[PDB]
RNA sequence: GAAACUCUGAUGGAGGACCGUACGGGUUAUUGAUGUGCAAAUCAUUUUUCUGAUGUAGGUAAAGGUGCGAAAGACUCAUCG
RNA sequence: GUGCCGAAAUGUACUAUCACUGAUACCAUAAAGGGAGUCCAUGUAU
RNA sequence: AGGCAUGAUAGUUCAGGGAAUUCGGCCAAUUAGAGCUGUAACUUCGGGAUAAAGCUUGGCUCUGAUGAAAAUCAGAACCGA
RNA sequence: GUAGCGAAAUACCUCGUCACUUAAUUAGUGACCUGCAUGAACGGAGCUAUGAGGUUCUCACUGUCCCAAACUGUCUCUCAG
RNA sequence: GGCUUGUGGCUGCUAAGAGAUCAAAUCAACGCAGCUUUUUGAUUCUUCGAUGUCGGCUCUUCCUAUCCUAGUGAUGUACAAGUUGCUAAGGGUCGGAUUGUUCACCCGUAUUAGGGAUCGUGAGCUGGGUUUAGACCGUCGUGAGCCAGGUUUGUUUUAUCCUACUGGAUAUAGCAUCAUGAUAGUAGAUUGAUUUAGUACGAGAGGAACUGUUGAUUAUGGCCUCUGGUUAGCGAUUAUCGGAAACGGUAUGUCGCGCAGCUACGCCGUCUGGGAUAAUGGCUGAAAGCCUCUUAAGCCAGAAGCCCAUCUAGAAAGUGAUGCACUACGAAUAAUGGUAACCCAAUGUAGAAGACAUUGUGUGAACGAAGGUACUGUAAGCAGUGGAGUGGCACCACGACCUGUUGAGGUUCAGCUUCGCUUCUAGGUUUC
């Protein structure tokens, strides 16, 4: 043919514009249809990605080459600290889209969800925002809106924050009340909290009105939302690499070495007519930052967190903690994780939000036996010998 | 666990290689600085940070 | 023909004009492989064989019965390392492959040297003479 | 060794011999850099020659349908059928 | 030339037309050859 | 004075394969000094020839030979990545 | 048109015909000769030595390539002039 | 390039027969009618105060006259492999040997089509060919010279301008968070083995299929746990210089190992159902008392195609929720001042500049400590019935190196983790 030889397209077309998202966590497009009948169920929820280890697990498939047959598999650990309900908003359906009939809030505000809206907290003085605290109006006004929620409004959406925390201030010694108290950070650094909100998919609305009121005010943590077992998808601004060239952008062959100029480029643009670039032309500009979904990502294990018998499985009778000794680019994880297989979008420190998968697969690998023999909690600075503290006693135990 | 041909440490699943010798010998290997020292001929009872080396050398 | 199976994707070692050592006693020397069997187009990209791959060979040294001809290969020993699903990465310290006819049968009697697991497990004739598995 | 002479080792230092230096003489390749040059012919790395038919300085001879030319229509003050 | 862009009757009277189709000289293309699509129709037999 | 992504240019290094790249091994890589072995077809008998292909080379403590000579050459221990 | 040479740095037809070379050759080498248009100081046949000369293959070695990647020096980026 | 289509390519109409018998399963003469601008002609309209001329390399998009994949009908269709018609351009269409090649021709593989965009693409490359000046051969010419006859050596300039495209900012009708989602783009596509099965079918030879399971190739998005590549952190070492050693310089030093970071040769995801259509197959049913998928009304089934669902961007679609701040039925139409932001100061979750993100009395920064963690691999100095030996006094000199102190010493966030009141934290301008 007249292209001279026939070779796939370089770069994928439907993930255009490749930009940088400023989005801070993972804004969610669309939320699972609704079964109807059945519990409300939230869907969604937060958690920080914390590192990567693997794990050996020993595999049962039926019909294949590993049945029975261990098999090592990289292992993503998200921490997830359990989120706090706040506002609760209603969705009427219009022919132009969802149009929201307002939010109802809490009956006080923490201050966590006041930074929000500043971005110069510690110039402000007066500091006054949700001011929804006087009597009169606040009480009266709740059930004014919460009986329009049930007229109008068909969709519900639960907003929620992460709890950022509270402690003692340096060499204060901590547990006692005169001692003035103030918000601790993530590992990353912020005190400002991640609000999101989260469509509660339970039919007849009225009855979620039972559900997303019960649940307000209150603490959800992960073992009410997911299971495992369950396919998730994770949604998050991927890892920030800055300009870059056309080569490894979109991953075309580069030239002869013999090139006059250079060879890292792209050689034709196009063709004299039409007598303009094309927007399906390779060429160069951002790489990584984009806003990104992943599905069917399985969850192996669901955390807690003194025994400190998170980190080791049934076998061996020995407890080890899930963090690797040493603790990289983050922090031990006291919390709520979820062992995620495989990959998940974002560096170390971002805020992916969790999803429920929008369809259900048919795959077997879907439904399968997760069961763990045995984690890796070895160092990652670089290769680690030891797991565990106690083992290095025993293995050299006389030292200087 | 597998234990190594070269220093004679421990180390556990999913680290490490293996290099099949001619000869049949499966042995393993802690890191790409045990294989490499191996590679050269070198022995351990010489080679200070090992294990094999502290046996003989007495401690 | 005779497989009994499929691979797992190893790292592939030996792209087109790889010479490599005969472990069989047929006489051949050396294998200069030309394609791998079972592989489909892609432009610029030299088709590589793995271990327990199907290959397309010359023998260029050996007994002159032989050489001058096509004939199918397989591969046996790959010296380029690979993961294993267990968590293991293993290779060998050369590369090394044996001559089989259209049928699936070997044609020499004996391997030197030690075979793969995967092309035991796969590839039976091979197994059922072989010195050592790994 | 009958002889005519011819075997081994040293001595010797011949050759338009060979390798190889330079602020020497040339200018092959990268068809590299530069090509709004440092430069109206340069720079870097590589390459050729290096006691000779060698290089080079000053003085001196040959002048335009002429000069000179180990000859490319080469050169004759950035100018040459 | 007269639905609107666009000034001027989607004029009155009378016949055809369903097709991812047709639509004003020079002019911006289409033929030989087919069709119980529909309307009009020539000669005969029952 | 401050940044360090991309790109140009000059550089080290790259698993497995080893010219499949390309008009073309262009480029770069390998080889290399010295001592001791060992050197083919062909030849105008002068060459080829550093043909090719092997080995050894450090440090330290000594021993011996040749000179006039404070130098240079040969040999042996022991030492470690 | 003698001797040599002969699809040649000359052979259009032509990717001539038959071997060797390769897994695969319009290339390379050796034969045959209906030499479009070879040929003897218009010099013919020859290649030991020499060649920054032209061309084909093998071994060694390599980012030329599969398939790119990382790091380093000076610029490109920002500011003052 | 345009007009034209002889020539080249592609397709109709007709049948005179091939095809055992039988024109129309499939070929198709003698004829006749068209289409095409992917061949080459013909012409001289444009360009001679110059549109850089062949091929290859690299990347994009478009056409269908479809080879494969999706779905369907015919048959000289038993099976399988075939031949052939229709709808379909979403995806796929290749590694090499010789040749400057386009084309051709062989070896090999996952079965295997052809084209366009100034014969796409030279301020993107390359310069092998073509086409200068040097030179050789052969025929021709008395000669200078000639030759789609052959051979060899032969300079490929400029973007900083305007658009186009790619990413990133800034002005407006407050400040900030959380949302809606018009519009634009869109992604997965192929395939082996196994099960059904040595079964249906067939005299035998042979030899299927829907569905399910399970791998792979290729493309795509993402990741650094492992593995591999790279690496001024440690160690070793050549020549020389600082009186020796120590610890250093220089040769942008050489070798060995090497966290972090990036990266692939590594690792994970690619699920999934609608709606209306194209071909085509059906139902009921007239026209045509029979019969017909509609060639009529009505109804059903229906493609990898189109539109949705999913995913990427997104209110100069100048929008919205929340916080603070200053005048009337309906249906048919063969009917009823003081806030706030920004500067500034760090940090990194990020970066060319802008921007984005987080904090700014708090372990935030700077330092320090960890039987926190790493990398290197046993510091110096001292001691030794250690040590091939040599030299001297009546056991001391010189001695690569080895044993002990010593898994020591050095380095360890600069983009690593834990906790510690040791030390330090100030100002400036507009906005409604």
């Amino acid at each position: 043919s007249h292209r001279k030889f026939n070779a796939p397209r370089r770069g994928s077309l439907g993930f255009l514009p490749r930009g940088r998202s400023h989005a801070v966590r993972g804004r969610v497009r669309s939320w699972p249809k609704d079964d109807a009948s059945q519990k409300p169920h939230l869907c969604a929820f937060i958690g920080y990605k914390a590192g990567m280890t693997h794990v050996l697990r020993d595999v049962v498939r039926p019909n294949s080459r590993l049945h029975k047959k261990e098999a090592c598999e990289p292992v993503t650990i998200l921490e997830t600290p359990p989120m706090f309900v706040v506002g609760i908003i209603g969705y009427k359906p219009t022919v132009e889209g969802l149009k929201p009939v307002t939010t109802v809030w809490a009956s006080y505000v923490n201050e966590e969800v006041k930074r929000n809206y500043y971005k110069n907290w510690y110039q402000s003085k007066a500091r006054k925002a949700f001011s929804c605290l006087s009597n009169g109006k606040a009480a009266e006004k709740r059930e004014k809106q919460l009986e329009e929620l049930q007229k109008e409004a068909t969709v519900i959406r639960v907003i929620a924050h992460t709890q950022s925390a509270k402690t003692t201030t340096r060499g204060v010694d901590a547990n006692e009340q005169g001692a003035k108290k103030v918000l601790k950070g993530n590992h990353l650094g912020q005190k400002k909290a991640h609000m999101i909100e989260i469509q509660i998919n339970g039919g007849d609305v009225a009855a979620k009105l039972n559900y997303a009121k019960s649940i307000l005010e209150k603490e959800i943590k992960v073992a009410d939302v997911f299971t495992e077992g369950e396919q998730i998808d994770t949604i998050g601004v991927g890892k920030g690499f800055g300009w870059e060239g056309v080569i490894h952008r979109y991953g075309t062959k580069r030239l002869q070495k013999k090139t006059h100029r250079g060879r890292r480029k792209v050689a034709c643009i196009g063709p004299w007519n039409p007598a303009r670039v094309l927007w399906s032309v390779a060429r160069y500009g951002q790489r990584g930052c984009h806003h990104r979904t992943e599905m069917n990502k399985r969850i192996y294990r669901i955390g807690a967190a003194k025994i400190n018998e998170g980190g080791s499985t049934s076998f061996d009778l020995t407890k080890k903690s899930i963090n690797p000794m040493g603790g990289p680019h983050y922090g031990l994880v006291k919390d709520d994780f979820l062992m995620i297989k495989g990959s998940v979008v974002g560096t170390v420190k971002r805020a992916i939000t969790l999803r429920k998968t929008i369809n259900i697969n048919t795959r077997r690998i879907a439904t399968e036996e997760i069961n763990l023999k045995w984690i890796d909690t070895a160092s990652k600075f670089g290769h680690g010998r030891f797991q565990t503290k106690e083992e290095r006693s025993k293995f050299l135990g006389k030292l200087k | 666990t597998e234990i190594c041909g070269f220093s004679g440490h421990i180390f556990h699943a999913g680290h490490g290689r293996v290099h099949i010798r001619e000869d049949k010998h499966l042995m393993a290997f802690e890191s790409r600085k045990a294989f490499r020292m191996w590679e050269r001929k070198r022995n351990p009872r010489k080679i200070a940070w090992t294990e094999h080396y502290r046996h003989d050398h007495k401690k | 023909t005779g497989q009994q199976g499929t691979k797992f994707a190893m790292t592939a070692g030996l792209p087109v004009g790889a010479v490599i050592n005969c472990c069989d006693n047929s006489g051949a020397k050396n294998m200069f492989i030309i394609s791998v069997r079972g592989h489909k187009g892609r432009l610029n990209r030299l088709p590589a064989a793995s271990v327990s791959d199907l290959i397309v060979v010359t023998c260029k040294k050996g007994k002159p019965a032989l050489r001058k001809k096509v004939s199918m290969g397989v591969v046996v020993r790959q010296r380029a390392i690979w993961r294993r699903k267990d968590g293991v990465v293993i290779g060998f310290q050369d590369n090394a492959g044996v001559i089989i006819n259209d049928k699936g049968e070997m044609k020499g009697s004996a391997i030197t040297g030690p075979v793969a697991k995967e092309a035991a497990e796969l590839w039976p004739k091979v197994a059922s003479v072989a010195p050592a598995v790994f």
